Order: structure tokens, then sequence, then C-alpha cells
């Protein structure tokens, strides 16, 4: 599957003029447009060189938007303080993030919209794209208006149509980097422990995308439970890596199979020390 | 292309 | 109310002395968004030094990737080091060649 989705964030600043606000665009959590109101010329701005063909008409839209947008976030900054009763003396963020998941064959496969005040869920549309989910009583506040304005059947024309055309559209001018499938490439390091030991941990490095499985297996069944690994993670370079540990005893290193699976690998990899 | 804001909390 | 950043250092290939390479500074989970990231050689600033732009993850926490290039010799100590207001003094992670 592949994603659009557009990361917003307004942070208040009191004193320091107006809430900085960023928006960021993402095809598969691979960042392609910016727009930051710091910026010297505020303005939708490429961050790949597969949107830069993208028309004049393309970027005075998108500013413009993103200009709006900037103005709904202020208004709703101090709609908060209300809400929540504080000081118009702090600073306080709001994020939005909105897009739309596709499947290969190109149907839309989940739509998002929604919010978090200082860290905390706010609002989000479910899944049925129809429902909100008001984390609190000032939500509340607000999910009566939306219920009332149609506002999800609006978000929802946005996350079925606009945004799995535009998905589309991006995945195909920006095909050689956003279907390409780097393969992983695996090594075992081998550290002994203080207490007789061995950690024995896979890497696998270079991989795109993200997604992969990554498992240690003794006879032929998976070691799940006593597994230690870390989060999938960029690596620099657009690609990814990660790595998963276990613990074996001192001759039996060979006996132990570290297994990788990707798209970019025709079979699974399978190491040993 | 973004989403746009209409409604207000 | 405060997000305590998690810090990960790491290189895109595994090192060997006098071959280039890149280092990152994966610093996630924090909140609030404002944060401080230097890269450390030998204890001193490295001055050239890209940062992802600010974004967060599915839980609303925001994460930046810190990245630069270098060249590993057997000898050099590579660090970085964040300054949030989440933590009273800054946090500084070594790189760990060997892992």
């Amino acid at each position: 599957s592949h994603s659009l989705r557009y990361f917003v964030t307004a942070v208040s600043r009191p004193g320091f003029g107006e809430p900085r606000y960023m928006e960021v665009g993402y095809v598969d959590n691979t960042e392609f447009v910016r727009f930051d109101s710091d910026a010297e010329n505020p303005r939708y701005e490429p961050r790949a060189r597969w949107i830069e063909q993208e028309g004049p008409e393309y970027w005075e839209r998108e500013t413009r938007r993103a200009k709006g947008n900037e103005q709904s976030f202020r208004v709703d900054l101090r709609t908060a303080l209300r809400y929540y009763n504080q000081s118009a003396g702090g600073s306080h963020t709001l994020q939005w993030m909105a897009g739309c998941d596709v499947e290969s064959d190109g149907r839309l496969l989940r739509g998002y919209w929604q919010f978090a005040y200082d860290g905390c869920d706010y609002i989000a549309l479910n899944e049925d794209l129809k429902t909100w989910t008001a984390a609190d009583m000032a939500a509340q506040i607000t999910r009566r208006k939306w219920e009332q304005a149609g506002a999800a059947e609006r978000d929802r024309a946005y996350l079925e149509g606009e945004c799995v055309e535009w998905l589309r559209r991006y995945l195909k001018n920006g095909n050689a980097t956003l279907l390409r499938t780097d393969p992983p490439k695996a090594h075992v390091t081998h550290h002994r422990r203080p207490e007789g030991d061995v950690t024995l941990r896979c890497w696998a490095l270079g991989f795109y995308p993200a997604d992969i499985t990554l498992t240690w297996q003794l006879n032929g069944e998976e070691l799940t439970q006593e597994m230690e690994l870390v989060e999938t993670r960029p690596a620099g370079d657009g690609t990814f890596q990660k790595w998963a540990s276990v613990v074996v005893p001192l001759g039996k290193e060979q006996k132990y199979t570290c297994h990788v699976e990707h798209e970019g690998l025709p079979e699974p990899l399978t190491l040993r020390w | 292309t973004g989403a746009a804001r209409f409604d207000e909390f | 109310i405060q997000k305590t950043p998690q810090i990960q250092v790491y290189s895109r290939h595994p090192p060997e002395n006098g071959k280039p390479n890149i280092l990152n500074c994966y610093v996630t989970q924090f909140h609030p968004p404002h944060i401080e990231i230097q890269m450390l050689k030998n204890g001193k600033k490295i001055p050239k030094v890209e940062m992802s732009d600010m974004s967060f993850s599915k839980d609303w926490s925001f994460y930046i990737l810190a990245h630069t290039e270098f060249t590993p010799t057997e000898t050099d100590t590579y660090a970085c080091r964040v300054k949030h207001a989440s933590m009273a003094e800054p946090k500084t992670v070594y790189w760990d060649r060997d892992m």
C-alpha cells in the first residue's frame, strides 16, 4: 500500500509574534513538500525532485491553502485556551494529520483527519469516515459543531476523491524513487555476555520500503518471545535499517538462523554467525 | 495536494 | 505534558576505518517540539549536519533525524547531544560501533 499524508503543526509563542505554522507532505513516509511560516518567503516548497514538474498553478494553489490553514489554526489555538480555561501567556500546540492509504490497485484503504492539542488526542475521524471520536469535554463541543456542519461528509470527499487521485499522480511522476525496492543486506554480530552467554544481533541495512520481517529461528520455530529488536529506522540516505537480537549458549551459535523477508528479495535470506 | 480547514473548533 | 526524547545513534554502513559513511542521530517520542540537536566528533561540534523537518508520529510525539557524512577512524569518538525542556541537562549518546 501507499499513503499521502499531511502533518500540520501550529505552535504558539506569545510575545514573539504569531504561532509558528508548518505543513509537511509525505508520500509513503518520505517528504515531498513543506510550508513554514518562518521561511523568508513563506510558500509551499518542493522537497523532492519529482514534485518540481508541477505547474505554477499548483504552487500558488497550495500556498494559498496553507495560508488559509494558518488562519484557521490561529483561531483554533485561541478557541482552545477558552475551552480549557488556559492563560493566553503560555505556548501551546495543535497538530493535525490528514491523508489516505491506497491499495496497489488504487482503492482507498483508510482515510485520516485527526487533531491533538498539547500532544494529547483532541478529535479524530473514525475509519467509517462518518463519525468523530472526541477525547474530552472540550472536544465534545467541537464534535457537536462538526456534526451539525456536515464536516465529516466534506472531509470524506477530500479523503476519497482528491487525496486518492493526487496520490496516484505522485506515485507515477515519482515512480523511480517511490516504487523502487532496495533489498536488505544482512549480517550477524556476536557479543559474549558476562553471564557466560552470547548475544547474536541480526542487522538488516540498506532496504526500501520500510516494511520488513526480521526473525530468529532455532530448529524451524521462531523465537518471538525472547527477541530484542529496534523499530525500523531511517539511515540518512532514504533507506531504512533494523536489527533483532537473541541470547544463545556458547557453542550453539550455529543452530540459530536469522530470517529476513522484503519485497526486494526474490527469496528470504537466511544467515548464521 | 493537501487538505483545507473549513470548520472551526 | 512533557515527553523525554529517545535518542538512537547509528551508521548507514558497518564501520570501516578510512571509508566514508553516514552517521545518524534519530530523536523520537518528544514533546514539546522545540529541541536542540548537535552531533560531536571527539567532543567538538560537527559543523555540517542535515536535519529532517519538524514532524510527528502516529501517537503525536515529535521526531527528528539528524545525519552527517563521516569517515570513521580507529580512535575517533562520535556522539549526539540533545537539549530538550523535558530534561534538566543535555543528554549525550555515544555511537557504539561494535553493536
